RNA sequence: UGCGAAAGCAGUUGAAGACAAGUGCUUGUCGUUCGUUAUAAAUGGCCU
């Protein structure tokens, strides 16, 4: 997941997520939490969705 | 002697519409931001963010209304608070069933069931900013088309009325 | 030593009002003693406080108004300014202020229904009516040089006699406005002057380990109850069924049937609080109704906590054990023991 | 409840109806990098069979590692077998032993049967 | 998110005789000094006390070596004829020695000038003089007179007891731990005789038959005694009075034997046994006395000893040779204003309510090749593989790692003959090894399929492949031959 | 840098107070200062690890 | 009475701070501990403590969100490349700021910092910012809650100190 | 399952099992506040 | 794609519509349909 800083076009990353990111969102009055949807495409038999709520402070999984 | 019963949960629900992007997640974080509501295919789980545990689970099988309605239907969105009226939630389904449920408590066997009147529409999205509610609905080149209606509650008739805005 | 300058349980024993100084200003707060309410809702810490807006102003005496008696819960506060404040906790605002003409500090206060009696450092009695909010009568009785305490004897539904003590105890008749009897008190100033039953009232003094039980009708010392260390607070159960005294060293002592060798009796049961680590937590107040005893201690700096125990089944010497933070390794719910994120998958290592 | 996900095991507690762990039991490009474009054609090793001994202290796992395409060794699947242990308090299985190409070369391990309690107090297994 | 997994080094299936934990420890006795003595060094003993100096008996003298300096610090040369022992006391203060004249002398250890007590034990040679471990005051001396007198230091004029019953030379004496009364002596008769000093004595309580001359008897434990004689050593249990085990791995006749217990090695107990074949081998009593390590020396070994359990310093293995050579192997073991300035670093929160620990442990530095793969530098990762002084195993992984990633052709696009030869050079060598043969097969296949045209125009590349063709052809013969062996080996079964 | 190196300046007169600090006031190597939002409390830290507290009677 | 008398500190008191409303005093130092005291003027007992392993406390400060008064937080920093935040009794909720979003070169240590209030005039919302002191005249401004990098200010020469002023415009 | 009951899994990822007074008003108000 | 072992043994990859480009004609495409079991290439690589 890449945070693009548009002022200078820089960026920060959170790599090695459990799966590819179907969706992203900024969830909070101040953007405290990021809500992400992951897919885990390894399993082709079924679609394996995982909902992740990350604390924007230190980018640690608040709720998986 | 033996008996069969469901025990555990299932895959998280998702807005399985190809056209919509950025609105796939239907889970909502409470106004007080102390717990997250996530709808599954067969239940709705309320997790406490601070402790990272499932404080409450609302099973469709236990409730008669939910059992009939969902057990195909799927929750298209959850809205915090109760539109009709501090821990109520409004659940909008694909067909149009609107259900007012309560978490952080005991699920009442008689929720405030309602039904928005739709003619050959599949409800895709609902949303609000301040007391004003607009609903997006899908109607049918393999490309689906959309109409945007205005939703309001009339107390006298205790029904949801839809007025056309856009297509 | 104790951050809680003064404390007082309500008559029912369910709520405690305590006063402490924040920065240079005294604040008054009320907390629920019981763990959970009757409905089953868990009690919560009450953030609301009443602040005194003047540093010089202080609370000298704290008295509860009977919850059942009056529609609005209230606690009566004596102030060194020379005026008495009636405080309604729910509103969190001082409803009304009784002001004596003089500026002398109030030393004590006692209440029976509408009847309210105080005393100042000038040794002047007063009578106040809560319902009418008026000063009835103010008088000074000769030979009472000091008045460190006041308690109104519970006779019927009216006040016919008052108990007052500075170093010796005196009984005074309101109508005659003269002393009726004199008792030999303590050498030090009297601190507690509660009336256990008819013709039997206890007495205790500052820096003293002895409690004198006197007879109102006769005037002879029935008994002298003795505590292991100095006595700070006193609570009596029923009608002399049991007496619990909070010693200054932080231990609670219970006297069982003190009104039944015979001259000098010692405490029967001793209660203490010690944390799991080993530190002792002093007890600053206690309440005992029929068979339940309530123990209040301070955690943090001024957070009060409470515990209810059945003193009848407790052994003679009992030490409650409480979990207080001490070298607690901080475990955050979103990390495991090794600091790794809980959502993260464990890697493969041969 | 242990689910043999592709190249991993997902440990799920059905009493509490919540996941308890997700462990990679295999080598391969699994979370080292994000596969993109032709890299996405790669197949990670597949955990085919997973079984526990009766006492529950030993975990037996069977893997099939698929070679990359367009090489000489693009038709020799590698069969791997592994033995893991953990104490009950711990939550991560630690690999204790690894057998490369059991039963010979390119011969799959069709069945695994942990031994009963009578034979070597449940510290044995059969592979077929 | 999760931390990046470390690249896992490739480990091929185990081969015979991996390095054992026991072999690793004993291999650390690295530093070797070879000292030359006048005559055969017959006996070697270690002081039971710090600094645990050891005494070597050579010719007509005794020399004590410092443990840290590994050099002579004291020499006892008063002895006129050949010497035969240098055992210390349990307290380590006293040193006793025997002489061919039969006189036994006791000296203050570290004080050669002073002579405490001199005893004329017998007119015959007195080969063995050992202090009693439980009781300090009593000395036992065994002589060619075939009587093992038990002297007392206070009374030197007459032996406290005189044990007899040996029909040949007695050259071995041992005191059983926890049984002070018991004494064990072994003669060249082939019998190990046990005596009870508490009783009247002079007649063995029972005899144990070895069938060969017994060169040394050591009491390994309170109930077990190991006796080495002839071409084997046997361990006996007194409670059963029968041999539990026997090992005859030796070729020449065992001479000396020593035992050390509860030392920081993986093996809790060790038994070093000289062979007289130049071999001293370590036996582990816990495992039925099986071999675990061995050394070889120039000539026959007549004495072996190890530092006691409580060495408290560098350990030592000492081997004695009949040529006089002594072999030693050793396992080596601001301003005050500025400190009042920053004084809080030492504190560890011993008094604080809550302790919070979030620092991540420092991981080992990653090598150059691992960094390139992590940063997706495919071509450079191949280069870092083929550099001088790169471990072969470490080189195999980056080759496998690239193949696993599916980046083999990608690593070989931007190359010419100049930067292709390092790969071919390694492939010329790695093709021999069984482990890297298959990986060499894949990579060489690609480079040919990718640089056929460049091969024609470049001569140097051609000679590489000619030599490579010879080596692979050589391997085909070896691989074929192994199959033929398997064919015959199947016929036998 | 040096001990007892604390002064209080009155405003807007910009005149330093003279009665306090004195020679006897304990301050040590003053390294941290803090005024309470109300009550006029003054807390002064020093290198010895002692936080000494004063009250300004005026507030 | 001394504040530290109840529970002494083992290192210099590098920073002090009074809570905006409540009667608490915070002390931090190279002892790597955050000791909070209940300043009553007569006893001064210790409310709590928090030992931060390997995190020297060069400065500390309370923070109360200007809009949501219920919000309380403690920011601390040292000669380290990370900052700590403590939300406000079995455990302590502590979060670590260690990401500068591409400006890592300009900032080597969080040791000098201050917290102020910023109004987003386009939305009229108010929130906290953490200000840091950079390598060469750089001042880095981070969102107090999310930790995002918002803007940077530069001056010529070596930056030595800075301070914040508010200027009301209207209601 | 090692108990008497049996667990089965469904393609919908559903694991089923087959097997054999003024104070009281004052208390409420204080909690509200 | 079917079956089978992992080796392999048999069998497919069609038609219509529309758009763009070039010159009614040629080619390429399809978030268009029917039927059968049925190269890539926007300088673009993973934090503290
Ligand atoms: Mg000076």
């Amino acid at each position: 997941m890449s945070l693009w800083q548009l002022e200078t076009n820089s960026q920060q990353f959170l790599p090695r997520l459990n799966g590819i990111i179907i969706d992203c969102q900024v969830l909070g009055p101040q953007g405290n939490y990021y809500s992400l949807i992951l897919q885990m495409t390894e399993n082709n038999s079924n679609s394996d969705y995982q909902f992740l709520l990350l604390n924007a402070s230190d980018l640690t999984s608040k709720l998986s | 002697q033996y008996k069969l019963s469901v025990v555990s949960g299932g895959k998280p629900a998702l807005n399985n519409l190809s056209s919509v992007t950025g609105n796939k997640n239907i889970a909502r974080l409470s106004q007080d931001q102390r717990n997250y509501i996530i709808p599954f295919n067969n239940q709705i789980k309320v997790y406490s963010v601070e402790t990272r545990q499932c404080v409450k689970t609302l099973k469709f099988a236990n409730n008669s209304l939910l059992s009939g309605i969902f057990l195909n239907e799927s929750i298209v969105k959850i809205l915090l608070g109760d539109i009709t009226v501090a821990h109520l939630i409004t659940v909008f389904t694909n067909n149009g069933h609107v259900i007012v449920l309560n978490y952080k408590g005991k699920l009442v066997e008689s929720p405030k069931h309602f039904k928005i009147s739709l003619a050959d529409e599949k409800l895709a999205n609902v949303f609000h900013s301040e007391g004003n509610y607009r609903i997006l609905t899908t109607f049918k080149n393999s490309l689906q088309s959309y109409r945007l209606y205005a939703l309001t509650f009339d107390d006298a008739k205790k029904q949801f009325e839809v007025a056309h805005q856009a297509e | 030593d104790s951050p809680v300058l003064q404390s007082a349980y309500d008559p029912s024993g369910q709520y405690l009002c305590y006063v402490t100084v924040a920065l240079d200003k005294q604040r008054v707060g009320v907390q629920p003693t019981q763990r959970a309410t009757s409905s089953g809702v868990d009690t919560v810490w009450n953030e609301n406080f009443l602040y005194l807006e003047d540093s010089k102003l202080k609370v000298t005496c704290l008295k509860w108004v009977n919850l059942a008696s009056s529609d609005t819960v209230a606690i009566i506060l004596g102030m060194n300014n020379g005026e008495i404040w009636l405080y309604s906790v729910l509103a969190n605002e001082v409803t009304y202020k009784f002001t004596t003409g003089n500026s002398y500090e109030i030393k004590d206060i006692d209440l029976m229904g509408n009847q309210l009696w105080c005393i100042d450092s000038s040794d002047a009695f007063y009578q106040f009516d809560l319902l009418q909010f008026k000063l009835l009568q103010h008088f000074r009785i000769n030979n009472c040089v000091q008045l460190n305490k006041l308690t109104i004897v519970p006779a019927g539904d009216s006040v016919a006699q008052l108990l007052v003590a500075s170093h010796s105890i005196s009984l005074i008749d309101i109508e005659e406005k003269k002393v009726v009897m004199t008792f030999p008190g303590h050498v030090s100033p009297v601190s507690t002057l509660q009336v256990i039953t008819n013709e039997f009232f206890i007495s205790g003094a500052e820096g003293d380990r002895f409690l004198n039980v006197y007879d109102i009708h006769s005037g002879m010392t029935k008994c002298v109850l003795v505590a292991e260390s100095d006595i700070k607070e006193l609570s009596h159960s029923g009608q002399a069924d049991s007496i619990a005294v909070t010693t200054e060293d932080g231990s609670l002592e219970i006297f069982v049937d003190p009104l039944v060798g015979n001259k000098s009796k010692k405490s029967s049961k001793k209660i203490q609080i010690v944390s799991k680590d080993g530190r002792k937590v002093p007890i600053y107040n206690a309440f005992i109704n029929k068979d339940l005893l309530n123990v209040s201690w301070l955690q943090n700096a001024t957070m009060p906590y409470f515990k209810n125990l059945q003193w009848r089944e407790i052994p003679n010497e009992y030490t409650v054990e409480i979990s207080l933070n001490w070298n607690n390794k901080n475990k955050s719910a979103d990390r495991d023991l090794h600091g790794k994120d809980l959502a993260s998958a464990t890697n493969y290592v041969e | 409840l242990y689910f043999p996900h592709i190249s991993a095991v997902q440990i799920f507690d059905f009493y509490k109806n919540e996941q308890v762990n997700y462990q990679y039991l295999t080598s391969g490009v699994n979370n080292s990098m994000g596969k993109v474009r032709f890299e996405l054609n790669l197949q990670d090793p597949i955990i085919t069979d997973l079984k526990f001994t009766k006492d529950g202290q030993w975990m037996i796992t069977y893997e099939i590692e698929y070679p990359p395409n367009d090489l000489l060794s693009s038709k020799d699947l590698t069969h791997i077998l592994k033995f893991w242990t953990k104490n009950d308090n711990e939550t991560n299985w630690n690999l204790k032993t690894k057998v490369i190409n059991p039963h010979g070369i390119s011969v799959p391990i069709t069945k695994i049967l942990p031994s009963p309690r009578s034979v070597n107090n449940s510290q044995g297994c059969l592979t077929a | 998110s999760t931390a990046r997994p470390r690249i896992i080094t490739s480990k091929a299936p185990l081969l015979p005789q991996q390095t054992t934990p026991e072999q690793r420890y004993w291999r650390q006795y690295t530093s070797a000094q070879l000292v030359k003595e006048h005559n055969s060094v017959t006996h070697i003993s270690f002081n039971p006390q710090h600094p645990h100096d050891f005494a070597v008996t050579s010719s007509t003298r005794v020399q004590i070596f410092s443990s840290r300096t590994r050099q002579v610090i004291k020499t006892f040369s008063r002895f006129k004829d050949v010497v035969y022992s240098a055992s210390f006391r349990s307290d380590g203060k006293l040193l006793c020695a025997g002489d061919a004249t039969g006189l036994v002398s006791v000296y203050d250890s570290y004080n050669p000038r002073t002579i405490l007590l001199s005893i004329n034990a017998s007119t015959h040679p007195t080969h063995v003089t050992k202090f009693h471990t439980q009781d300090n005051k009593i000395l036992a001396t065994a002589s060619d007179d075939r009587v093992t007198r038990l002297w007392d230091i206070s009374n030197a004029y007459e032996p406290q007891l005189e044990l007899t019953g040996a029909t040949d030379y007695v050259r071995t004496l041992s005191f059983i731990p926890a049984a002070p009364h018991l004494v064990a002596t072994g003669s060249y008769d082939g019998l190990i005789r046990l005596y009870d000093t508490r009783s009247s004595g002079s007649t063995p309580i029972y005899s144990l038959n070895h069938d060969q001359p017994v060169e040394n008897v050591i009491a390994v434990s309170p109930t077990q005694i190991v006796s080495c004689g002839g071409n084997n050593f046997k361990v006996w249990d007194l409670t059963s009075n029968k041999k539990l085990y026997e090992r005859g791995n030796f070729n020449k006749a065992v001479t000396c034997l020593d035992y050390v217990e509860n030392f920081d090695s993986p093996m809790q107990s060790a038994l070093i046994a000289s062979s007289l074949d130049g071999h001293v081998k370590v036996f582990d009593p816990l495992d039925n006395f099986q071999v675990k390590f061995g050394w070889k020396f120039s000539g026959p070994v007549l004495s072996c000893a190890v530092s006691p359990s409580t060495a408290q310093g560098n350990r030592h293995l000492v081997a004695g040779l009949s040529s006089g050579l002594l072999a030693i192997r050793t396992k080596k073991k601001k301003s005050n204003n500025f400190q009042r300035m920053m004084r809080g670093s030492e504190y560890q929160g011993d008094q604080e309510h809550i302790i919070h620990n979030d620092k991540v442990r420092s991981q080992r530095r990653m090598r150059a090749f691992e960094r390139n793969i992590n940063q997706f530098k495919w071509s450079e990762a191949l280069d870092n593989a083929f550099v001088p002084g790169m471990a072969k195993e470490l080189t195999l992984t980056v080759l496998q790692e690239l193949r696993k990633r599916g980046k083999v052709r990608v690593a070989l696009y931007g190359r010419d003959e100049s930067t292709l030869e390092p790969l071919l050079n390694w492939c010329l060598k790695g093709i021999e090894d069984v482990r890297s043969a298959s990986i060499v097969a894949d990579w060489v296949a690609v480079v040919l399929e990718l640089y056929g045209n460049t091969l024609e125009s470049s001569p140097v590349l051609q000679e590489l492949m000619i030599d490579l063709k010879t080596k692979v052809r050589h391997e085909i013969h070896k691989s074929k031959e192994a199959q033929r062996i398997e064919g015959m080996l199947q016929l036998l079964t | 840098a040096v001990k007892d190196a604390l002064r209080l300046v009155h405003l807007p007169s910009c005149s330093v107070f003279s009665n306090w600090p004195t020679s006897g006031t304990p301050l040590g190597k003053v390294t941290s200062v803090a005024f309470s939002p109300s009550g006029g409390l003054l807390a002064v830290g020093n290198e010895q690890g002692k936080v000494r507290l004063w009250k300004l009677n005026h507030y | 009475k001394d504040a530290n008398a109840s529970h002494p500190s083992h290192s210099a008191i590098q920073s002090l701070s009074f809570h905006p409303s409540k009667p608490l005093l915070l002390t931090g130092g190279y002892d790597k501990t955050l000791r909070i005291y209940h300043i009553d003027g007569k006893t001064n007992h210790l409310v709590t403590s928090l030992h931060l392993v390997g995190s020297p406390i060069q400065t500390c400060t309370f923070y109360t969100s200007l809009s949501n008064q219920n919000q309380q937080n403690i920011f601390t920093a040292g000669r380290r490349r990370y900052m700590h935040s403590w939300d406000l009794s079995q455990t302590a909720k502590i979060e670590k700021f260690s990401r500068l979003y591409g400006h890592e070169s300009t900032q080597r240590s969080f040791e000098n910092f201050k917290v102020a209030h910023l109004q987003n005039s386009q939305t009229n919302s108010v929130h906290g910012i953490v200000l840091l002191q950079g390598n060469n005249g750089w001042i880095n401004i981070l969102h107090s809650t999310s930790g995002l990098w918002l803007m940077g200010c530069k001056i010529e020469g070596v930056i030595t100190d800075f301070c914040i002023d508010y200027q009301p415009i209207s209601r | 399952n090692y108990d008497t009951d049996f667990i089965f899994l469904d393609i919908e990822s559903t694991l089923g099992v087959v097997g054999t007074s003024n104070s009281d008003i004052f208390a409420e108000q204080l909690h509200k506040l």
